[PDB]
């Protein structure tokens, strides 16, 4: 079990969750796989712009059900 | 819409406008006081 996250040049990001693991333990295997700041993550899934205190159960979201990240640059 | 945006390097507009605008928009809003 683990979900494709496309980054913003077409990688993808592939690491194990479960549906008792939360929108913020998705970032936090970003944050292993690619040392991201959850801070500035922004994981979506079909545009349902995801939250930050839920799990993959919530959303049915399966293990390769595949997922976008568009990080937030802030201002520097 | 020169292109003046941080293009081509981090990004690419087939990877990002891969959204609905409320949020390629906030990038192309975050882009401009980004620097650019």
């Amino acid at each position: 079990m683990q979900i494709f996250v496309k980054t913003l040049t077409g990688k993808t990001i592939t690491l194990e969750v479960e549906p008792s693991d939360t929108i913020e333990n998705v970032k936090a295997k970003i944050q292993d796989k690619e040392g991201i700041p959850p801070d500035q993550q922004r994981l979506i899934f079909a545009g349902k712009q995801l939250e930050d205190g839920r799990t993959l159960s919530d959303y049915n979201i399966q293990k390769e059900s595949t997922l976008h990240l568009v990080l937030r640059l802030r201002g520097g | 819409a020169e292109e003046k945006l941080p293009f081509p390097p981090d990004i690419d507009p087939q990877v990002f406008y891969e959204l609905p605008e409320e949020v390629q928009k906030e990038l192309m809003a975050e882009w401009e006081r980004a620097g650019a």
